[PDB]
């Protein structure tokens, strides 16, 4: 719940998401995937309160999958982000809000462009070249201000994420047990299995 | 600073033109004497949107009622409907109101509090400037005032507010409702606070501001062939 | 506030000061605290002004509809409607009402409805913040079957002591006389009652 | 509970020219929505060509000005009538303020005069005695309205040479006393329009090598 | 905790001679953390411009809400909404949420397409309309904008003069606010022309 | 830290061409109960000063004593005690303003607001305010409690600035004060009819008038007010 | 936002110049480095008065030491007078985070972090203040032991610029110091207003910004 | 508690009820609330029974040491001692004390010290929870220069009424008469004063 | 910070103390030694509130060091522990108690015996074969209750400590940046450099 990153390079969006599920005093798991495939070319990472996070992501995943069957068409990232922001924007004035922050990384097959959207539990949407939820940003936004270019290759984007992961492991009080990393590109969603 | 008093053959309302947000002036020329009916007016103090919304709501319904009954609307009707609606909301609509007008029953003056209490009176003041105003009204009000007298006393009560109360300021709005005559609304009746000419013009040499990019905005519907 | 009602030979008299306060500021110095719920049934109001106006209004509505159908309602019936409202909304009302009226059968009758929404039928009743100062006086000086002039004096003296000692009371002393003769409003200015 | 603090409103403004300084204040004193005085001076001659205002809770501001005036009287006694320089004054006030670090003076303090090179000087202090020398400072209720104006007009901030694309800043200059007073008056007219605690009167104390001169201008009384 | 100062942001609107100007900053943050340096607060329906400061989720929601209402309006009325009418719609729409408000500071700017009369307004979060002749201010540096406007402003400025004034109001007020700046946008609006300019300001 | 118990309401005052006028009602309130109907809250010091005190009566009675003890102390080894070295209003104010501000700083204030009215050696008018916080201010008109809100508006209509003081006679000024006391009696639920008034004039000296009464009270219009809205009877 | 790190060529110190009252920007021209002597520097973060006063007072105590002992004070001894001082005030609400950075022969180039809850740490790299995280990110990612003096100055500068941008409560200008065998050397005030644009253009960084 | 002192031709009388309560429990129904601080200087106590006993005990000490040194103290000097203690310790005290004493010079005097520690010389004085209910009665029935029989009756009627209405008051009415003749202790039982 | 462990074996005591110093959101140092030598054969490890820990450790150090010069003699571990306990037990009823927990590991040269003492900030003393302060105990105690034997060598003590660190690096939420390990035996105090 305490580290989700994304970075949009030339031709892909890379989402990096810690493996640690901690409750109080004990690390319960060190291999947790804080992600759901929304459609073939759209991946949503999430971080926030316990239960709320997966319950929200699995609700959003159902809805986009229902849309994909009904129209026999895949929504643009811009469309899925807008759908999501509105569900959170509706949720914040509820009896019990979803306390969930999300990155949405998508490859728009129409515009042949990678897109990254940071949305917090209030319904605050922003399209970004790089994004982070929670304490991570405090370190990673300065790093990426220094080392990011908009024409970087996917390998260059992965090298840039190692620095973000090194710097968080160096300076952040909690042991988050590393990151699972996923690349969204014109060919869909794949996991880098060594990181 | 809102006030109203009765005179020989009518009733008069006075109000300042200042709106505050914490300690800053949000507005120097706001109209606190709201229209309800042609010859029924309502001075507003308290939460500004609440005073504006509740006078518009009752004013809308009084119009439908006037149409329905084919009669000139009465002040006691505006009074009852404001008071029942404020009462329902238990103070949460933070509106303090002085209601006055002419109807077929004669001339009327009433105060309304946020919790839904009403008062009857020959002279009334409300809001942060009400004690400044009530001191002038309690010094100078008598029975069978002429209109020239009435307008002098009402405008003096609002000035007490403007000068002595930080909550009140700028200009004096007045509204006169005499029997068998058209109500006259006298916005900026007094203008005793005109900003003095500035020492300098701060108009900049063109190009002073650094600009990154320009672009034309398309505001028209359909650029067409 | 200082309010009372006293039964005498010919009917009943309602009394009240005219002071309404918002803390120490006198919001209205000529308040009419004697309110008509029917031709010959009036009440004295104390507590939240908003609350007791809303209540007296509803009661006037109920007694007007009563009269349309069943004719002139008893003083008891006016007390009963006040009680019903006060008791069932006790968690959101600050109302302390004295009900007083004239029938030709029952003659003059006083009921008091304190903050409980309980009902009490009494020869006389005092209520409001100013009433605490005049329990002693009123208990010593009240008699049954007083004349009209005696009952005007008893109330004028009583409310006068209440006004002197209570900062929340003051102004003119309003009374309403309720007999077979009809409905007589009275007013007594400070320069009369202060020097008693 | 007893609340030992209160707010008398008012607003103050120091501007440092080449061979002079000004310290200005409105003369209005309030509590809540009441005006106490329309003329209660707030900017004092303390001697040694030092003018001083302690704006906020007027009681704490009086206490402090009264203690600094005394500080000056004893520095003459204890150091053979030696002139208390403004930098030395500035440090002395820090110690005065910081003495009460755990029950502060509820004031924002500006002093103005001449440094030991005869050049105009403004010093400026938070309630517990942090201080910096500046060209410019507004204190009190309408500081937030005035300081951006002074940033723009005195220090030529965000202003560039026309036709330089946006790469040559407007070069810094010392303003004349005539020019500074116009800025002061325009700042207090502006503040008075929009802040309900600023008005009635404007008093300006001007400090040159020759001494301490006063100017008084009416402000709107609403 | 205070919704009106989590994200930051400022909007300022001025009238000139046969023109209006509306301008905004580009900052969006989570308090001390800056996040986006491209978050625009000025939207337009037809020729009516709306700037919105406050809670960013409400800034986005209300824009989506006023695009919706102004689209239907146009489909029924068969004409673009006017600044006077749009102002009332905003007030109505804020006051209908009286006891659960949007945490925003809206500002309407535009020219009546019939009368040719320049018009600006501002609102509290529950719809009270302030219809100024001179200028409107909104956001976390509102005090700073009031001070800058009340001194810098003079009536009947030409389009290219009002641009210089309004820019200098925003830029200097943003620089005395921690939660405003990071870039800014100015709209110069004429009856049948609208220029948009990105200002080069300090990035702290 | 305490809370005031027995309290005195508005003290009002103003400068006129030659002297100063100061007035205060004769009531000691115990919350809402109008307990004490004979309390004197204008205390003269010598023949050139009157100190008008509002707030807690116990803290007022203490300040009374401080001032009486001050006269005594000023006499000690002072052959000029009834001449050039007599107490000035400015000396008495500055003593109180010192005490008031030291009591607030020890978080044990005297629960009062104080107007020092008087005339100095050189004939200059003196009017200055001090309260439980040690806040001080001077104005051609000064008032405490309700009087700030209601009296000041009325008295400022006569003396709105400094240049108005020489145009105001003792008859105009007194009439303004006696009117303001009547207003305060209409509109302050913790005031009384019986008041005291002191003029301190640089020629005729200190006049101290006791047992004054508000009169010309207008109640008549009351007989016509019926109910709270729709009632006609 | 303040940092100080050790490298081959001695110590690099860099601070911003902003002071705040909540969201009110109080100044953009504040000094946050006190020059205690020719060989000893203090950085300031937290309570403006707490830092200015007690570090001025630390200078006094460093001067008395060299009068009484005819010897420049050790960085250890100086850092421990401030840390022992604030430890006496612990619980009373002082707010200070500070780095005592200096050279002596016996110690070589030394940095001591000291904060108002009484922590005293020696180390090669510290960043202190609201902006510390932004500074750490740039500094830790470009830091080696053997930077040129020129490069180390630039990094320390660039690390403060990084924090000036992202942190709402940092900015104004970057003040730069270099500590050697020979003592501290000022390397200038750099206004963020001008420095941000030069760095963007020359480095091709800050691609988040409309340039 | 219901306590009063009244000056009459021959000196002064102190009267009190006898009821001490812990909440609604009567801890003592025969309390003597009339306490000697000197041969002819008594007080009536109201408030914290601890606090007023501590005070009366300390004053009895001060007037004993005064008498040793400077002869018989004036009732005024007793009031000042009671005031000095009550004023100076106002934050740790809940004392409402009435002081009454007889000189041959000054005759009957009454001083009252309410909570804050202020002093008030008065022809008569009433205090305690029961006093609220007789402000009206006492004001209407008090005359100056009453006879002993008139003042016993005025006090007996007045406390009779305070007892009827106040639950915190009751039991017997204790009176202490202070004249040239000496010191006379009177008690009145419910079966006398209730039927008044 | 946080984790201080002690293991008493046959002929030595081993203290293990975390190297992290964290303040809020940043790890400020990763090489911190949370130990003062009190005498040549007595070591105190300490954890608790910032400021208090080092001030109380160096306070105890100077006092023992003074005793060592005055008597030209080394106080037993038992004497050092009882002095420390009474300093904390005095502190707990002060205006501002020392919020510090300690382990004292000593080799008593008179009994030729290693001794471990666990003392909390209340002045609660116990002699233990193994000890821990804070959250560490909740894991390491059951581990040692299983693997511990009183007749173990120092090389077996160290292996038994590696088991405690591996488990703490698996199941604790906060990265404590490794441990510094020190052996107290008849020959004195030395630091195991590679762990
Ligand atoms: C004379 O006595 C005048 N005194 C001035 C004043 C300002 O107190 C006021 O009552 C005036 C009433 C008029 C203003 C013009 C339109 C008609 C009503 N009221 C205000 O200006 C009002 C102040 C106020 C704020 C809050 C509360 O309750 C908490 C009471 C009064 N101002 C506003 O409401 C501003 C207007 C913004 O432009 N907005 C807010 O206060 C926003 N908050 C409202 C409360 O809920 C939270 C949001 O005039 C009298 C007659
Ligand atoms: C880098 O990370 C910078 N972050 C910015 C900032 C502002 O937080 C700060 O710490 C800066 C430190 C320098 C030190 C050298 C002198 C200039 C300031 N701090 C402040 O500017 C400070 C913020 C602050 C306020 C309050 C507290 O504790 C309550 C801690 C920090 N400002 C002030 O203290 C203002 C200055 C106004 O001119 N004054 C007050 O806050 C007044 N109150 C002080 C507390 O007691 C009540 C009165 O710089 C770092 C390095
Ligand atoms: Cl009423
Ligand atoms: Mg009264
Ligand atoms: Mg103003
Ligand atoms: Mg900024
Ligand atoms: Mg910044």
């Amino acid at each position: 719940m305490d580290i989700i990153l994304g970075i949009r390079v030339q031709d892909s969006v890379i989402l990096a998401s810690s493996k640690a599920v901690t409750r109080g005093i004990s690390v319960l798991k060190d291999s947790d995937d804080k992600t759901r495939q929304l459609s073939p070319h759209t991946l949503m990472s999430f971080a926030g309160e316990a239960g709320d996070t997966v319950q929200f992501a699995e609700y959003i995943q159902a809805n986009i999958q229902l849309y994909s069957i009904r129209e026999d068409y895949e929504l643009s990232p811009q469309a899925v982000s807008s759908f999501v922001r509105q569900e959170l924007a509706k949720s914040i004035r509820s009896r019990r809000p979803y306390q969930v922050n999300v990155l949405i990384g998508g490859y728009d097959k129409k515009k042949n462009k990678p897109e990254l959207y940071q949305i917090d539990y209030l319904g605050t949407k922003v399209e970004l070249p790089y994004g982070a939820h929670g304490y991570s940003g405090f370190y990673t936004f300065s790093l990426l201000d220094h080392h990011y270019r908009p024409d970087m290759t996917t390998e260059e984007g992965l090298d840039l994420l190692k620095l973000c992961v090194q710097e968080l492991e160096k300076r952040m009080p909690m042991d988050f047990k590393g990151v699972i990393v996923k690349i969204v590109d014109k060919d869909g969603i794949r996991q880098v299995d060594d990181f | 600073t809102i006030a109203g008093l009765v005179f020989q053959d009518g009733v008069i309302l006075g109000a300042d033109t200042r709106a505050t947000n914490d300690s800053v002036v949000a507005d120097k020329s706001c109209e606190k004497i709201h229209f309800i009916a042609p010859k029924i007016y309502c001075c507003g103090a308290g939460v500004a949107a609440d005073a504006e919304a509740v006078t518009q709501l009752i004013g809308s319904n009084i119009e439908l009622h006037s149409l329905y009954t084919s009669r000139e609307p009465r002040v006691v009707s505006a009074l009852q409907m404001l008071k029942q609606h404020l009462f329902k909301y238990q103070g949460h609509i933070g509106a303090y109101l002085i209601v006055a007008g002419v109807d077929p029953t004669g001339s009327h003056l009433f105060s309304i509090h946020a919790h839904g209490s009403t008062d009857v009176g020959y002279y009334l003041s409300l809001g942060s400037g009400s004690l400044a105003a009530m001191a002038v009204l309690e010094s100078h009000w008598k029975q069978d005032l002429t209109k020239e007298e009435a307008i002098k006393l009402a405008s003096d009560a609002i000035q007490a507010g403007i000068w002595n109360d930080l909550g009140s300021g700028s200009n004096v709005d007045v509204c006169v409702m005499e029997i068998g005559k058209d109500a006259e609304y006298l916005r900026n009746y007094l203008t005793p606070n005109v900003r003095e000419e500035k020492q300098k013009s701060y108009k900049f040499p063109r190009g002073t501001t650094a600009v990154l990019k320009e672009s034309i905005v398309n505001i028209c519907d359909i650029q067409e062939e | 506030t200082s309010i009372m009602a006293v039964t005498f030979k010919d009917g009943v008299i309602l009394g009240a000061d005219s002071r309404t306060t918002t803390g120490a500021y006198i919001a209205n110095r000529v308040t009419d605290k004697l309110t008509r719920v029917h031709d010959k049934i009036w009440c004295c109001r104390s507590g939240s002004a908003a609350d007791t106006q809303a209540i007296a209004d509803i009661v006037q509505y109920h007694l007007e509809l009563y009269t349309s159908q069943y004719g002139t309602p008893s003083t008891e019936t006016a007390a009963s409607v006040f009680k019903e409202l006060c008791y069932e909304n006790k968690d959101n009302l600050t109302a302390g009402i004295i009900v007083a009226g004239y029938d030709d059968k029952n003659k003059g009758e006083v009921y008091t409805i304190p903050l409980g929404g309980s009902v009490h039928k009494l020869p006389y009743a005092i209520a409001g913040s100013g009433s605490t100062f005049i329990y002693g006086y009123c208990d010593k000086n009240f008699r049954e079957n007083m004349s009209k002039e005696e009952t005007v004096d008893f109330i004028k003296h009583s409310l006068s002591q209440a006004i002197k000692w209570d900062g929340s009371s003051g102004g003119v002393i309003r009374m309403v006389v309720l007999t077979a003769a009809g409905v007589e409003r009275l007013i007594f200015y400070p320069d009369e009652y202060e020097q008693l | 509970q007893f609340n030992p603090y209160g707010d008398n409103g008012g607003t103050i403004l120091g501007i440092a020219g080449e061979d002079f300084a000004v310290l200005a204040g409105d003369t209005r004193n309030i509590t809540d929505y009441s005006i106490n005085s329309r003329y209660e001076p707030k900017v004092f001659d303390c001697g040694d060509n030092i003018v001083m205002s302690a704006n906020g809770f007027a009681a704490d501001g009086d206490a402090l000005v009264k203690r600094f005036k005394n500080s000056v009287k004893w520095y003459h006694f204890d150091h053979n009538d030696k002139k208390l320089s403004i930098n030395s004054a500035a440090r002395n006030i820090q110690h005065l303020l910081y003495g009460k670090r755990f029950f502060p003076y509820y004031v924002h303090t500006i002093i103005a005069g001449l440094d030991e090179d005869g050049k105009g000087a403004v010093y400026s202090f938070d309630p517990v005695g942090s201080y910096e020398r500046e060209q410019c400072r507004a204190g009190g209720a309408a500081a937030s309205l005035i300081m951006p104006f002074l940033d723009n007009q005195v220090n030529f901030k965000n202003q560039y040479e026309p036709g330089t694309n946006g790469k040559v800043k407007k070069p810094l200059k010392y303003l004349s006393v005539e020019e500074v007073i116009k800025l002061v008056r325009d700042s207090f007219t502006s503040a008075t329009e929009r802040h309900i605690q600023v008005g009635d009167g404007l008093e300006i104390l001007i400090v040159t090598k020759d001494g301490v001169r006063k100017e008084f201008y009416e402000l709107k009384r609403d | 905790s205070d919704p009106s100062s989590i994200n930051g942001g400022i909007v300022v609107a001025m009238t000139g001679k046969d023109c209006v100007a509306i301008a905004c900053d580009l900052r969006l943050g989570s308090q001390s953390l800056g996040v986006s340096n491209k978050f625009e607060k000025i939207f337009h329906y037809g020729h009516v411009f709306l700037g919105i400061t406050g809670l960013a989720t409400d800034v986005t929601t209300l824009n989506e809400m006023f695009r919706y209402k102004t689209n239907l309006y146009k489909l029924k009325e068969e004409r673009a909404i006017e600044p006077e009418t749009f102002t009332q719609l905003v007030s109505s729409s804020l006051y209908e949420r009286r006891f659960g408000p949007y945490f925003v500071g809206p500002v309407v700017a535009g020219i009546n397409s019939k009368s040719g009369k320049p018009f600006i307004a501002g609102f509290d979060l529950i719809g009270c309309i302030d219809e100024a002749k001179d200028f409107i201010v909104s956001g976390t540096a509102s005090d700073q904008l009031f001070g800058m406007c009340e001194s810098l402003y003079e009536p009947n400025l030409e389009p290219e003069d009002l641009f210089e004034t309004i820019s200098q109001a925003l830029l200097n007020a943003a620089d005395r606010d921690a939660l405003s700046g990071w870039g800014a946008v100015v709209y110069i609006i004429k009856k049948d022309e609208v220029v948009k300019r990105y200002l080069k300001m300090r990035q702290d | 830290t305490q809370q005031p118990i027995v309290t005195g309401t508005s003290v009002i005052s103003m400068k006129y061409d030659n002297g100063v006028i100061i007035a205060a009602d004769n009531l000691g309130s115990y919350g809402s109960l109008l307990r004490f109907n004979g309390v004197e809250r204008l205390i003269p010091v010598g023949d050139n000063t009157v100190v008008g005190i509002s707030g807690d009566i116990s803290d007022m009675q203490h300040i009374e004593r401080l001032l009486k003890d001050l006269v005594t102390e000023n006499a000690y080894d002072n052959p000029l005690a009834d001449a050039e070295e007599a107490l000035e209003p400015s000396y008495i104010f500055e003593y109180l303003a010192t005490v008031m501000y030291q009591r607030r700083s020890k978080m044990n204030p005297l629960w009062n607001a104080i107007i020092v009215a008087g005339v100095q050696s050189n004939g200059d008018q003196f009017l200055r305010y001090v309260n439980l916080l040690g806040v001080t201010y001077s104005s051609p008109t000064l008032a405490t409690g309700f009087g700030a809100h209601m009296a000041n508006p009325l008295l400022r209509k006569v003396v709105d600035r400094e240049s108005d003081i020489p145009k105001t006679t003792v008859q105009v000024a007194e009439e303004a004060i006696v009117n303001a006391m009547r207003v305060l009696y209409y509109r302050d639920a913790r005031s009384s009819r019986n008041f005291s008034l002191a003029i301190i004039d640089k020629n005729t000296g200190l006049t101290f008038k006791k047992n004054l009464q508000v009169e010309n009270m207008k109640w008549d219009f009351a007989k016509d007010i019926k109910g709270y809205g729709t009632q006609k009877i | 936002t303040t940092l100080a790190f050790r490298f081959q060529g001695g110590i690099i110190v860099a601070v911003d110049s902003r002071a705040t009252a909540g969201n009110w920007v109080a100044s953009q021209t504040v000094k946050k480095v006190i020059e205690i002597n020719p060989f000893l520097l203090g950085t300031m973060a937290g309570g403006a008065a707490d830092c200015q006063f007690w570090e001025t007072w630390l200078g006094s105590q460093c001067r008395l030491h060299e009068l009484r002992e005819k010897e420049r004070i050790s960085v250890a001894a100086a850092s421990k007078i401030l840390s022992n001082l604030v430890y006496q005030y612990k619980g009373a609400g002082l707010s200070m985070g500070t780095m005592i950075c200096g050279y002596t022969r016996k110690e070589g180039p030394t940095i001591y972090y000291v904060d108002s809850d009484g922590t005293r740490l020696k180390g090669d790299i510290f960043c202190v203040g609201s902006g510390q995280t932004f500074a750490y990110g740039v500094l830790d990612s470009n830091y080696k032991w053997d930077l040129s003096v020129e490069d180390a100055l630039y990094l320390g500068k660039r690390s403060i610029l990084a924090a000036a941008h992202r942190d709402a409560y940092s900015g104004g200008s970057v003040n730069l110091y270099h500590v050697t065998e020979d003592g501290w050397i000022y390397h200038g005030n750099h206004d963020v207003g001008e420095l941000f644009w030069k760095v963007k253009e020359e480095e091709g960084s800050f691609n988040n910004v409309i340039g």
